């Protein structure tokens, strides 16, 4: 198959900026490059078809170029609705093959997270399991390191994280990290700590509690 | 105008068979081809194959040939994608899209809305809802955080509101994680004035329609 290499995979830009994304193919596909936009939970939308043809109703801030093996898409004057994932597609030969995608994120100022820790509830403890939750609220950029420590022992492979989509109003992210232990393990330890490293913090922030207290 | 309408979400066990569908409206079905795309969770798009209903001709991506069958019914303008034996790794969103023939220059101009397929050994199970109670360890400035842990349910989705939809500001409902059980689990949190806390009642309303589980959980300080 023709391999399609799309770059960059991720790009931050401000509303109003202009950006250019590229796709390179392993075979000469003439002008058969196509561009799609996809928002989370939705089907892709065709923007531009073979021969750099903008589809009817697509804003003229989207344009493309390229012939052979090297292709680009430029979006000018980025609008908030433009911040989505873009995919290129070669339609020269079977099988149809897509680039791996470019996710465009809204750039904003650095914001440190507010950090909160939640001990397991007594109701959950009754059932034989303990979940400890650490919340990082309303931060930017998305990169954040969360470390769990139980009586100073670093927990590895013991936790799962989830991150929200960028907030439509303030362009921040929030993240939860859940540490899961047996009731038995939970009750043989005292200090539960969540340590957060983020570029908006001059040094790491630790939130902790002692079991019981 | 042109609409491609796909069938509803599917939840299946490994080894089971499945046929999903895509029905076309607003154009002549036999004038185009219908193509099937896979999008695995968090991944990009893969072209699986296509059918010309006019000519009863199918084309498959080599990586999918022998795993799936694409077919069409001209009478109802419907295209189908089917597996005879599903695997966990078939868990993905599936899209149909319209195209042309050899020589055509426009591809996937209209898409269905697409169909989620989950394949798991797990069985239907309602969640337990636990409070994430506000305290000092969860009071930043004059801001407190509280929430609900919605643990151990299958399949997706669950919905969460706060105070029957009256509380929307500062709410974050997280995407669920799939546990090694798995059983999914998610948390929903809200930040509120610490002076709340206190005097305002906070209730998370949890709905898991697959198990018909509905829970209203009051979340109280300390
Ligand atoms: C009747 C059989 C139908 C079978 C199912 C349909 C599958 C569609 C197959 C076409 C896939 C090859 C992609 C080629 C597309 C060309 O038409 C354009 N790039 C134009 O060709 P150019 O100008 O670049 O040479
Ligand atoms: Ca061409
Ligand atoms: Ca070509
Ligand atoms: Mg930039
Ligand atoms: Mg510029
Ligand atoms: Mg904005
Ligand atoms: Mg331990």
């Amino acid at each position: 198959e023709t391999t399609v290499t799309q770059s960059p995979s991720f790009l931050s830009a401000s509303v109003g900026d202009r950006v250019t994304i590229t796709c390179i193919t392993t075979t000469d596909i003439d002008d058969d490059m196509n561009w799609f936009q996809q928002e989370p939970g939705k089907a892709p939308k065709l923007l531009i078809s073979e021969g750099n043809i903008l589809r009817p109703g697509v804003p003229s801030r989207f344009s493309s170029s390229g012939y052979g093996t090297d292709f680009t898409l430029t979006i000018s004057k980025l609008q908030p609705e433009d911040f989505a994932t873009y995919y290129c597609l070669q339609s020269d030969n079977l099988p149809f093959t897509f680039g791996q995608g470019t996710k465009l994120e809204i750039k904003r100022t650095v914001a440190a997270p507010s950090v909160f820790i939640f001990p397991p509830s007594d109701e959950q403890l009754k059932s034989g399991t303990a979940s400890v939750v650490c919340l990082l609220n309303n931060f930017y950029p998305r990169e954040a390191k969360v470390q769990w420590k139980v009586d100073n022992a670093l927990q590895s492979g013991n936790s799962q994280e989830s991150v929200t989509e960028q907030d439509s109003k303030d362009s921040t992210y929030s993240l939860s990290s859940t540490l899961t232990l047996s009731k038995a393990d939970y009750e043989k330890h005292k200090v539960y700590a969540c340590e957060v490293t983020h570029q908006g913090l001059s040094s790491p922030v630790t939130k902790s509690f002692n079991r019981g207290e | 105008e042109v609409q491609l309408v796909q069938s509803g979400a599917e939840v299946k066990k490994p080894g089971e068979s499945l046929k999903i569908s895509c029905q076309s409206f607003g154009y002549i079905f036999i004038d185009h081809t219908i193509h099937w795309m896979r999008q695995m969770p968090g991944q990009g798009l893969e072209w699986m194959g296509a059918i010309s209903p006019r000519h009863d001709i199918t084309k498959y991506n080599e990586m999918f040939r022998g795993q799936v069958t694409i077919s069409a019914d001209k009478s109802s303008s419907t295209a189908y994608l089917q597996w005879s034996s599903l695997k966990a790794s078939d868990t993905a969103m599936y899209f149909c899209a319209r195209g042309g023939f050899y020589g055509s220059t426009i591809w996937f101009d209209f898409w269905g809305q697409g169909t989620m397929v989950t394949v798991s050994s797990a069985s239907t199970k309602g969640p337990s809802v636990f409070p994430l109670a506000p305290s000092s360890k969860s009071t930043s400035g004059g801001t407190a955080a509280l929430g609900c842990l919605v643990k151990d349910y299958f399949p997706e989705p669950v919905t969460v509101s706060w105070n029957s939809g009256a509380l929307t500001s500062g709410v974050h409902t997280f995407p669920a994680v799939l546990q090694s059980s798995g059983l999914y689990s998610l948390s929903s949190v809200v930040t509120v004035p610490s002076s709340s806390l206190g005097t305002q009642t906070y209730i998370c309303n949890v709905n898991h329609k697959p198990s018909n589980t509905k829970v209203d959980k009051r979340v109280e300080p300390k």
